[PDB]
């Protein structure tokens, strides 16, 4: 809804281009040039070596596949440190006598 | 290393730039005239040349890509798509005068220029061409059109098109290709394939089998329509006489429905109508719609997007904001499918929903495919999937799952209006032209021996097999090869061949699983929800799997077979028996077409 229009939002970054698949936790930002060949193209843009980034182009009017979707991944660990990042909230009234 | 990786990871790429492109050039296909054009056409019109362009780029490199060895054709059908030859093997001076033949009729043969005695009747399709025959019967056009029509058509069509039949198919021989007609056949005719090593070897002998048990009964046929005709004219349309092809309806006379006006056996009867609700209820296309989709989905079709829901209409606006009646597939993609049509209220149009709105679910229904492999097992599977349940439209029996009338009213059984004959009059009228129309196109391109016998050998079988003789005997001067729609523009003819039977093969399938044998005509295509646990597998395979394989879930069989057709007019022709004793089956033969 808030992330489509006419001609395509190319704003957002990705490659499906690389050399090595990634890791578990693993960022990659350095791209490099697809050269899929055994021919090096000395880093230009043609035969045996294609361009490594890409960007959907999300016009309202796409299917719910192409509809861009964003997503939250909430990561969880105990490495055995103290650290708390939670906390209750139940609390009845009190009464006396 | 070796290409073959290379070849593949391009088509990574490949098939993220072709749809970028593909959704400019069906960007629209009616935003041409409606409103005040600040720039309509030339929009997509430079986008399909930059699709084009970018293609040649695409389709050069790919070609130093490994074509061959390449033993299985699971990727390769991908592959040979894109690295065909095409029109690149022309040099720049070869290229040049072949766009010179195409506009020659462009203008000439498009619009009907022809001049007229006082203007009493032009030969053009203004003002109502088709229509002033259904109310005017005048009888200077059934003698002076077939001159003047073509007249001013044959005059320049005749040599120029010599050019493209002998000197372009020099490169066919290169590639051991008979004419275009093979190249049209390239998907069709698959070689040097582990297990589909598939050509079209059938079509030595397809053409005289089929049409073997087809003349015995259409010589039937015609004597029940001809005899209804002797009341409008007498002193032309005559037992002796025979109707010229320009005398059927059209200048050129294919489609026959237009002769079921004047054979109407019973006037006096009483007629009851398919909706009958003419009346304040006001129905609504869009509403039935809604309702016909249940039956759509019975047999597992894909739900149409809800791009036709968000923007359709029922009532025409009146103003700039219209919808040209234009029947096109929105092969959009990117997931975006809008369908958008003359849903005016008429009634004609609303039989052919099924071919307008229902035939378009095939188009996602192998979505998962590429764009390049978003398509049918060929040509006619593509076309004859829509064509299954348009003819049972018009039925009493389908109103019954409407519920809009009485669901207890009776069925009648006085089908005995020719209004069934009707159907079969398309059907099988055009039946011998595409006989034999393709048959003159297969040597004639190949260009073997001279064009001395071109034009008579053109004009020998055609006066005795569908009984039309030509008032006036055609020359050089007349271009009647040349004269058509399509071999002018160079449209492929070979897909009337598969995609008339698969209709049948397709539907008789329908009706086989419907418990329904014998009435072809009268399937009982409603509440078929005992269709839809099969059929879903079949549109998933799309272009990944070959036909031969498809066809099995229906038939079983692996060519062309005539099966269904004999069973449809069975019912039809113990009445049509008892009408036809008086007149003579067939008509004269090699009889003067003057009288
Ligand atoms: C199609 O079959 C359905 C059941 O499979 C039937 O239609 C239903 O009929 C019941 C009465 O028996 C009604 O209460 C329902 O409202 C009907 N549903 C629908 C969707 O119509 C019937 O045999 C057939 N429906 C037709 C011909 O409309
Ligand atoms: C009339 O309006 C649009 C507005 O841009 C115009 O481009 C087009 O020709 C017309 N639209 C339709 C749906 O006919
Ligand atoms: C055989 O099928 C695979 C499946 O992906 C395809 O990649 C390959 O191009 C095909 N042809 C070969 C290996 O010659
Ligand atoms: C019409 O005749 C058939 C027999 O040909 C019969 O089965 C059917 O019930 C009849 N329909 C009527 C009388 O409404």
């Amino acid at each position: 809804n808030l992330d489509s229009k006419v001609g395509g939002n190319y704003n957002y970054l990705y490659r499906l281009f690389r050399k090595s698949n990634l890791k578990p936790f693993e960022r990659d930002i350095s791209t490099e040039i697809y050269q899929a060949g055994s021919t090096p193209c000395n880093g230009v843009e043609g035969f045996n070596c294609y361009f490594p980034l890409q960007s959907y182009g999300f016009q309202p009017t796409n299917g719910v596949g192409y509809q861009p979707y964003r997503v939250v991944v909430l990561s969880f660990e105990l490495l055995h440190a103290p650290a708390t990042v939670c906390g209750p909230k139940k609390s009845t009234n009190l009464v006396k006598n | 290393s070796t290409t073959e990786e290379q070849a593949k990871t391009f088509l990574e790429k490949f098939n993220h730039e072709a749809e970028d492109l593909s959704y400019q050039s069906s960007l629209a296909s009616w935003n041409y005239n409606t409103n005040i054009t600040d720039e309509n056409v030339q929009k997509m019109n430079e986008a399909r040349a930059k699709w084009s362009a970018f293609y040649e780029e695409q389709s050069r490199m790919a070609k130093t890509y490994s074509l061959e060895e390449i033993q299985n054709l699971t990727l390769k059908r991908q592959l040979k798509a894109l690295q065909q030859s095409g029109t690149s093997v022309l040099s720049a001076e070869k290229s040049k005068r072949l766009n010179t033949i195409l506009n020659t009729m462009s203008t000439i043969y498009s619009t009907g220029k022809v001049l007229d005695p006082n203007t009493q009747e032009c030969l053009a399709l203004e003002p109502g061409l088709d229509d002033i025959m259904e109310n005017s019967r005048d009888y200077n056009r059934r003698l002076w059109a077939w001159e003047g029509w073509r007249a001013e058509v044959g005059k320049q069509l005749r040599p120029l098109y010599e050019e493209y039949v002998v000197l372009e198919n020099e490169m066919a021989r290169a590639n051991n290709y008979e004419d275009y007609g093979d190249y049209w056949r390239g998907d069709y005719e698959v070689t040097e394939a582990g297990d589909y090593d598939y050509s079209r070897d059938q079509l030595m002998k397809d053409v005289e089998n089929t049409f073997a048990e087809i003349k015995p009964l259409y010589e039937q046929l015609h004597a029940y329509v001809r005899a209804k005709l002797m009341d409008t004219y007498p002193s032309y349309i005559s037992p002796t006489g025979c109707l010229p092809a320009h005398l059927l309806g059209d200048m050129w006379g294919r489609f026959w429905t237009n002769l079921y006006s004047l054979t109407v056996p019973f006037k006096h009867k009483p007629s009851i109508d398919v909706t009958e609700k003419m009346k304040n209820q006001s129905w609504d296309a869009e509403r039935i719609f809604k309702e016909a989709e249940k039956f759509f989905v019975s047999i597992s079709l894909p739900h149409m997007t809800q791009g036709f829901w968000d923007n359709s209409m029922l009532t025409e606006p009146g103003d700039g904001r219209k919808v040209v009646c234009h029947p096109t597939a929105w092969d959009l993609g990117k997931g975006d499918f809008r369908i958008k049509m003359c849903t005016k209220v008429t009634m004609d149009d609303f039989l052919t929903a099924h071919h307008e709105m229902g035939h378009i679910q095939y188009d996602m229904a192998y979505a998962a495919q590429p764009y390049l492999l978003r398509d049918g097992a060929n040509e006619g599977f593509h076309e004859a999937v829509g064509e299954i349940m348009s003819l049972s439209a018009a039925t009493p029996h389908y109103l019954k799952a409407l519920g809009l009338l009485e669901p207890d009213f009776y069925e009648d059984n006085e089908t005995e209006i020719n209004f069934l004959l009707k159907q079969a009059l398309t059907i099988v009228g055009t039946l011998p032209f595409t006989y034999m129309l393709e048959k003159w196109r297969w040597m004639v391109f190949k260009g073997e021996i001279p064009k001395e016998q071109w034009m008579e050998k053109w004009w020998e079988m055609k006066r005795e097999i569908v009984g039309v003789v030509e008032p006036l005997p055609h020359d050089e001067t007349y271009c009647d090869p040349a004269c058509l729609f399509h071999v002018a523009e160079d449209y492929s003819f070979i897909r009337y061949y598969t995609r008339t039977i698969y209709q049948f093969q397709f539907h008789e399938a329908l009706c086989k699983t419907a418990n329904h044998e014998g009435a072809l005509f009268k399937c009982d295509i409603s509440n078929s929800t005992e269709a839809g646990q099969r059929l879903l597998q079949m549109l998933s395979l799309g272009k990944s799997e070959p036909w031969t394989l498809a066809l099995e879930s229906i038939v079983g069989i692996k060519t062309m077979d005539v099966k269904p057709l004999l069973n449809y007019f069975e019912p039809l022709f113990t009445w049509l028996k008892e009408q036809n004793r008086n007149s003579f089956v067939g008509w004269s033969t090699e009889w003067t077409p003057y009288s």
